[PDB]
């Protein structure tokens, strides 16, 4: 009737071991599933390259600092140029997949801090601008902020999630904390959420992956200053339809 | 012609009238309904999700720092860490909560609340806190001796990093008005004060000031009534 | 004697609001975890 | 400035009109015998009442009022919108429309709220402005743009304070804003003209106040000290005009020492002193200095 | 017969959770108070397990907090001025159908990411002086692709296929039922993507977040007139969302909106919670304590 | 089927108590006339036991004296002037909902201490000259806590959640059903207490008797207009109390009311009974006596 | 469109029309109905409660003294103590009664009345009174010999301190109009006169003048009809 | 089929003996009961200190004079500073209780007079003021008149009950007369009446307890001038919930 | 043939007045005493 602190996540040829894990958040209680015949609309037979694309891709490592605001990734965009997933995402017009997001941040028992690892469906990034005409560039975020790639994007205003919504209510989304005294990893299994059965992996980013320090990383002199935060994600039940020439963006 | 007599309320447009109206599109079959994960059918289900209380809503405190209750090693005993009123719809820490924002779309609320405090210090940081809920009629307790006379929990920091303080539904009326202030302090819910039961003890070479994150939500018996319009965002011109 | 929830048009979307199917399933937002944790149990043991 | 009190119970200012434009005339006090307040029930003065239709506040209401001809639906009196009756520290009545508030800062709801309890609440946090609203709400802020929603009639801020029903504390969507210097227990005054008040002025000065106001106009020759209000009726509680560099008493005022119309001083550095006993607290004073270069 | 269906049409009261009676607990291993918020799960602690509770047979109705009751309320979604006086002698106006132009409806909708619903659109039209003289209006729905009218006399008003409502200002507000019109399974108030492929390197980047699955055409309104009427008509559009299906609840918007189709907040970020003097100061005076 | 329910919908006549035939009684120990009013009980003496009565099969209907029939009558509860001319160019008015502003409704309600009821509120609006030109009004119910409008154009009139009625003056009186809206089990026309804790030592003491369980918000009425209409609209609010549950009957008010929310009578106390010349003088002349 | 024809009475607002109207709050469940003691469902139940008749409604008599019928030791025999008309809605002693005030909310009344006289003298004060109800057609009886020809009770003061005089429903019509005076004396109920059957005898050192308290109420066969508006309190301005 | 003149009221350690009693008025035919589970709303377990608070408290003795107008008490307020009831009423936010009001006034068989002992639910005290502005102090009663304490308050205008309602109709309330030739006591058992299951014993006074001389106390020279009127009340089924710091007012 | 007391709205409080439950229980106001006193009996014996 409890959650075991040890966990092993084996997907494909990738395996993730954690010895200080809180639990595994199954987003909205729904495992990732393949598109049923009732919900499908595209007639082409989808490709399900099970083990070549459904596997853990360690994508980015961000150095947690005392004044760090946080980072966000867009799930399809963060894997669109990586591995056989990226190739299928480029060669195919349609794509659907869940994911198993695994954020890793280990620190000594003398460090402190708390990250909020949340998976935000349809994470539309806002721009912070003064009162200006709709002609103004500052009213709308550039592409580097909407699709940060694999490197992610440092939050400008994590208090409002760079979306005008309060960070305090970001816990309405499938979330997990990395409290350094408690756990060093946060696992979120997110099913494919979209008003469409399939969608373009290049145009549309289904989920945002926010890692925001709520309690700032504090430690004493002599502790290891560099405390990294690693994002390992794994597609789950990846389908691809609409084969054509490979399209980058 | 069938004899009929028009009654008052004829020709009126009541914005909350669940009635029929002619369909603009004869024979329109919409796009099929596919399964989308995360369907919510009740706003009470949203109010039970714990969201961060903005307890450090003080002048100077900006950004995510407003979500932290600072806890440090005390030089004296029986001291006050933080306090906040537990009126969900009152301008204050509960504004940052999903329950405190959905409450504002309703006039009257009822049921127990729940604040889960998460300690975000070092593993080596130990401490015991007395988190007391003071039912109405009393101001904020001036001493821990006065606060421990109300609904309280003595929280011990440890492997489990979170404690839940249920604010029990202690009310004279079945519902409390979401509006507060003035004569509407009749519907005051109370005050939650966090006291140092013991000190915040740390070994050497360990941070001496940590943070408690408060997570407010609604209990299973929570209920809202009389949907109204919130007073959270105002508009002076149509968004173009 | 109630005489309501009557559709006068052949299109089903002209009907009144569907106000008779109140369902409350908060577990998908409140306990979205794989390991079901008992209330009396220490969660991380 | 014609009124130096919060409620206008100091106004003798010749306005026989509910409003300077678009209002109703006032009924004479020597002719309003159908009503409680007249010259018969108040023979000698007693609230600025007399043989005139001028607006007065004899009942200790929130604003100077006057009896109007009862015609509409029984409305036999109306508050007077006297624009010169604004307290020297009263910045005005302004509208409060929404969540970007007139005073961005701290708030406080008090069922005992007075004008001073709001000012004292804001002054303790180094806020320049104190805004009372709805009789129980107190708002603080340094916003120079508390008028972002436009000014309002003084009569629109005529809701009684929950702690003192003789003081105005705004209204529904209306906020009455005061400068938090009012009623301070001292302070530095380096300005040409300012109306320094007794400690906790809209209320009665507390028991035990020993306050020092520094009035140094750097370049003035004479300081014209006038006392438009000296409700200091007691013995131990005294108001002294101590000197500056020398810190020597120049004029001591108490109950049977009421001040002259202008106790001018030739020093460009005066220290307004106040004393308060442990008992017998009164309404206080309201000094007004005018520096002549 | 079907008289059983008409009998069970009134809303039945679903009550809140009852509180069971609880006694004191003195032991080890049973810690219903200790939680682990890191797990992403809300606390399962009950009132019975933290205090000694009584038996409360709760009869408070939770039925009003449903998504249907929260949304099935006609709110303002559009104000369309049919200018026919002064410099604008048009007598017609083609209005882009968007429900995100007004804060009250927009903030309620953005509580959810996806919403699939039918709507009851009501048109409350009148002159500037609030008067409603008998003046024939034509409210034509112009779906995406249908030709938009360019005058008050143009051929598009023949509405051979377009839905159109003819109603005088003197008539009660025209009210019609609109189905779920969308190529997608649900509307999408937040679309983290771009409608078209490409580089998206423009200085403005106007196309981010613009999902054409929500763009449901235009509402063309005209005075059925032969010349200028000299009167401007203000058509207020009220949408009542019925048959609601909401998905992926979101944080309610905290910053003031600045534009219609984009989340864009000011550089002056407003705190979700109002500031107080100190973290230990509460403004509740209560009563006089018996013995301080 | 349910046609049996529609058959028994007319009001059945409940008759008054029949009088039984009684004869003379000559004995001891049987004293139906002697009572003890000190016991606090009304006399149980019947007409049969004090005089020789006949058999009267009484068929007088007592059904009209029910609390429902006594209260289910629309009386004036509010007069709201929507001033839009002269010095008050507001075009809107926010009216505190109180049913104790007019004597006829107030005195009937104060017969009972607690009343739990639904209401049928009717709005009879017109100009000063009794005319009802087609002029669109918006009657928005602003519950306690909902933002009150501060102009005729303010955002609160979007009524996304607030109940609102749009009706022209030319329309028949808008009529809506209001439920029992109160945090308490019943409304409370007499509240011997204070809403808040404290000392209550104010010179005025305005908070005595003020129960917020009865304060049900405001009725915001506006002309749906873009500028001043130059016309003042008088909205008369009529409340018909239905589904009535009354508790603790009280003496009917005898002194003239002076204020809305407080029992406060003049120092000139009016006697409940009119004065006569003497305790032995009755002004009934009758007929000419046969033999004086 | 179903053929209908609007009839007269269309668009009218009848203040006494028990009809339906659209609910402003969809899905509103009110606060639960808890049991409150003292529920009354009929105004006739209130009319049967005995309330003090203001029989001493004379000039000079002020306050609670207007509720007392003075009785004293008489120097002569067969004297008149007090009289009052038994028209419930007439301006007079019955105004002070609950029956006399609820009658004024109705146009026509019917049924027997009841006046319970309570003697509030010393235990040592003895006396017999003749309380006579004179049916209509006769003025107030000038002598006890004339009053004893009507419905009367000879009341003996004693351990039981109260007597009940039923005013029987002696009427030509099934109902009497609550309005009196003028041609509406057709609905006169009669006159109740209190006579000294014997004297008011007291021993020495005992008060010689006592009071009788009259308590008027309605019998079980009482009935009201045609609800109207009372004429008891008038209003010249909305109570602000 | 009659009421016995002798009566003994035993509640707690208190016992009241009367030998000239009219009857016992059971207000509205309802005995005081504890709050049922169906009518309760507060979830805390109430305290029912049966014998420590449910007992007869002799609270006030008022000297009946010839020109006396009457006295009124407010039931919770009259016991809020007395005994263990007062302590529970101060320490607990919520309170509900019935009471057994017993007014005692004995006089010789050569005295005369009649008191009206009535228990008025929600006895809102009115102020008698001339026509004045709402600013005027005389329009509203001071706290000494709304909550007279244990000493009670002498009626100013007993003819209108200081409430604008005629005293003659005060018999609509649970009442009893003390007619000196008949009885020397008046007992009224009042159940908890309120639109709420519980309520604050400090803010809200559920019932007023009026003792008004209708027939004035008259006697001859030589009789005992001092004729007292004693108020002994006993809470019945007292519950208290919402424990906190003791609050006086 | 009566066709009334019909609710056209899903909310039960929109119905007409409840005018079919006339109940008369005056004993709680007229005889609110513990000892039931017979009419023929002397009350205080
Ligand atoms: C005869 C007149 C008929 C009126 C036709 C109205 C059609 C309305 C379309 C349905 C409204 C909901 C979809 C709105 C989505 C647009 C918001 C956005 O994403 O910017
Ligand atoms: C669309 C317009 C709808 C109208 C809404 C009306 C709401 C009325 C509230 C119910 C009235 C009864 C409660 C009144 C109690 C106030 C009296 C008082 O105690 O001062
Ligand atoms: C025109 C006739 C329509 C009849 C509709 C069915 C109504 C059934 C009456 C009973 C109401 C249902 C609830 C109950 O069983 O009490
Ligand atoms: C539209 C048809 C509605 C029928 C309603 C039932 C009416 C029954 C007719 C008999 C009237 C009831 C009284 C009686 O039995 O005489
Ligand atoms: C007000 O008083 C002045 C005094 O000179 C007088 O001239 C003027 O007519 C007065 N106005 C009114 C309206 O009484
Ligand atoms: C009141 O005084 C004014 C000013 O002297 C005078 O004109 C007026 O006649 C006086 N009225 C009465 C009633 O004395």
């Amino acid at each position: 009737g409890y959650s075991d602190r040890v966990a092993q996540l084996t997907v494909g040829n990738s395996t993730i071991t954690t010895q200080e894990a809180a639990n595994i958040v199954l987003s909205y209680g729904e495992w990732p599933e393949y598109c049923p015949s009732t919900d499908a609309t595209a007639v082409d037979k989808p490709t399900r390259p099970d083990v070549s694309v459904n596997r853990f891709y360690t994508l980015s490592t961000k150095s947690w600092k005392t004044e760090s605001t946080g980072w966000y990734w867009k799930f399809p965009d963060v894997l669109n140029d990586t591995g056989v997933f990226g190739q299928n995402a480029q060669f195919h017009y349609l794509y659907r997949s869940g994911f198993c997001m695994h954020v890793q941040c280990n620190a000594s028992k003398f460090h402190q801090g708390a990250l909020l690892v949340a998976a935000i469906p349809e994470f539309v990034i806002a721009a912070s601008s003064p009162a200006t005409k709709p002609n103004s560039q500052g009213l709308y975020p550039d592409f580097a902020h909407t699709n940060p790639g694999k490197d992610g994007q440092e939050f400008r205003d994590p208090y409002v999630l760079d979306a005008g919504i309060p960070l305090s209510q970001a816990l309405i989304f499938p979330h997990q904390w990395i409290n350094l005294r408690t756990n060093n990893c946060a696992t979120i299994i997110m099913p494919y959420i979209n008003a469409l059965p399939f969608d373009s992996a290049l145009n549309h980013s289904n989920f945002g992956l926010v890692v925001i320090p709520i309690s700032p990383l504090k430690y004493c002199n002599g502790a290891t200053t560099e405390v990294p935060i690693t994002l390992t994600i794994a597609p789950l039940n990846s389908e691809f339809s609409g084969l054509r020439q490979a399209i980058k963006q | 012609g069938f004899p009929t007599e028009l009654k008052p309320g004829t020709n009126q447009f009541l914005t909350t009238d669940d009635g029929t109206s002619p369909p603009i599109l004869p024979g329109f079959e919409p796009t099929p309904l596919i399964h989308i994960p995360g369907e919510f059918t009740s706003l009470l289900d949203l109010c039970q999700v714990e969201t961060i209380l903005e307890v450090n809503n003080t002048t100077g405190t900006t950004g995510v720092s407003r979500l932290l209750i600072p806890v440090r090693a005390q030089n004296n005993v029986d001291q006050l860490c933080a306090s906040f009123q537990v009126d969900p719809g009152r301008n204050g820490p509960w504004q940052s909560t999903m329950v405190g924002q959905i409450c504002r779309y309703y006039t009257q609320w009822s049921g127990s609340l729940k604040v889960t405090f998460m300690f975000t210090g070092s593993f080596m940081a130990t401490g015991k806190m007395l988190i007391a809920y003071t039912p109405p009629g009393s101001a904020q307790p001036t001493t821990r001796e006065a606060a421990m006379l109300g609904t309280h929990i003595v929280w011990d920091f440890g492997l489990q990093s979170s404690v839940t303080l249920v604010i029990p539904w202690i009310s004279n009326t079945h519902f409390r008005a979401v509006k507060t202030g003035g004569v509407y302090d009749y519907y005051a819910t109370g005050i939650v004060t966090i006291w140092y039961q013991t000190n915040f003890v740390v070994p050497p070479d360990t941070p001496t000031e940590a943070n408690i994150i408060a997570l407010g939500a609604a209990q299973k018996n929570f209920t809202l009534k009389l949907c109204k319009d919130t007073d959270e965002i105002q508009q002076t011109a149509e968004y173009q | 004697i109630n005489f309501t929830n009557i559709n006068y048009y052949k299109d089903s979307y002209a009907a009144s609001a569907s106000r008779q199917d109140f369902a409350q399933d908060p577990a998908k937002f409140t306990r979205p975890v794989l390991d079901a944790i008992r209330e009396a149990a220490a969660p991380l043991q | 400035p014609e009124c130096f009190t919060a409620n206008g119970a100091d106004y003798r200012g010749t306005q026989n009109w509910t409003a300077l434009q678009g209002g109703k005339p006032c009924l004479f006090w020597n002719e309003t015998f159908q009503h409680p307040y007249n010259t018969l029930k108040y023979p000698n003065g007693e609230g600025g009442l007399g043989e005139h239709n001028y607006c007065r506040n004899p009942d200790g209401d929130v604003s100077p009022w006057c009896y109007v001809a009862e015609h509409e639906d029984g409305v036999y009196w109306k508050y007077c919108e006297i624009p010169a009756c604004q307290m020297p520290g009263n910045l005005g009545c302004y509208k409060d429309h929404g969540n970007p508030p007139p005073l961005t800062g701290t708030s406080k709801t008090s069922n005992k709220l007075t004008i001073q309890t709001c000012i004292s609440f804001c002054r303790s946090q180094r806020f320049k402005f104190a805004g009372m609203e709805s009789g129980y709400a107190c708002f603080c802020g340094n916003n120079p743009d508390y008028w972002k929603y436009g000014e309002a009639a003084s009569t629109e801020c005529n809701s009684v304070c929950f702690g003192d029903h003789t003081q105005p504390c705004g209204g529904d969507g209306r906020i009455i804003l005061f400068d938090t210097l009012v009623g301070a227990c001292g302070g530095n005054y380096s300005a040409m003209s300012s109306v320094v008040y007794s400690p906790d002025f809209p209320d009665t000065y507390a028991t035990g106040r020993v306050c020092y106001w520094t009035i140094r106009v750097p370049g003035a020759s004479h300081i014209h000290f006038s006392f438009p209000l000296f409700d200091i009726r007691d013995s131990a509680d005294m108001v002294e005009l101590l000197d500056g560099y020398t810190h020597r008493v120049l004029a001591r005022f108490h109950g049977r020492s009421r001040p002259p119309l202008s106790f001018n001083v030739s020093l460009d550095f005066v220290i307004l002193y106040f004393f308060s006993d442990r008992i017998n607290q009164a309404q206080g004073f309201a000094v007004l200095y005018q520096a002549v270069k | 017969s079907a008289v059983s269906a008409l009998a069970d049409t009134t809303i039945s009261r679903v009550t809140a959770a009852n509180t069971a009676a609880s006694t004191h607990s003195l032991g080890t291993g049973r810690v219903p108070a200790l939680q682990a918020a890191e797990t992403g799960a809300s606390s399962n602690s009950s009132d019975e397990n933290l205090i000694e509770t009584r038996c409360v047979m709760n009869r408070n109705g939770v039925n009003e907090a449903s998504v249907e009751h929260f949304y099935s309320r006609a709110g303002l979604v559009g104000v369309v001025e049919v200018k026919d006086s002064g410099t604008s002698l048009d007598g017609y106006t083609v209005w882009p159908i968007d429900v995100m132009g007004f804060v009250q409806q927009r903030r309620k909708l953005e509580l959810s990411t996806y919403m699939r619903f039918d709507a009851e659109f009501t048109f409350v039209s009148n002159l500037n002086n609030s008067t409603t003289p008998g003046m024939l209006l034509q409210y034509m729905y112009v779906p995406p692709g249908a030709p938009k009218p360019d005058s008050r006399k143009s051929y598009q008003w023949q509405t051979a296929t377009n839905p159109s409502v003819f109603a005088k200002l003197s008539d009660p507000p025209p009210q019609v039922s609109v189905p779920f019109m969308s190529p997608a399974t649900a509307y999408q108030w937040f679309y983290d993507g771009y409608p078209t492929f490409g580089e998206h390197k423009q200085a403005t980047n106007l196309q981010y977040g613009q999902c054409p699955n929500n763009m449901m055409g235009h509402f063309a309104i005209r005075t059925v007139s032969e010349s200028t009427t000299g009167k401007n008509i203000h058509v207020r559009v009220y949408m009542r969302i019925k048959h609601v299906r909401a998905w992926v609840p979101r944080p309610l918007r905290s910053q003031a909106y600045m534009v219609k189709n984009y989340p864009t907040y000011s550089q002056t970020i407003t705190n979700t919670a109002t500031d107080r003097a100190s973290i230990t100061t509460t403004d509740y005076e209560g009563g006089v304590p018996a013995s301080p």
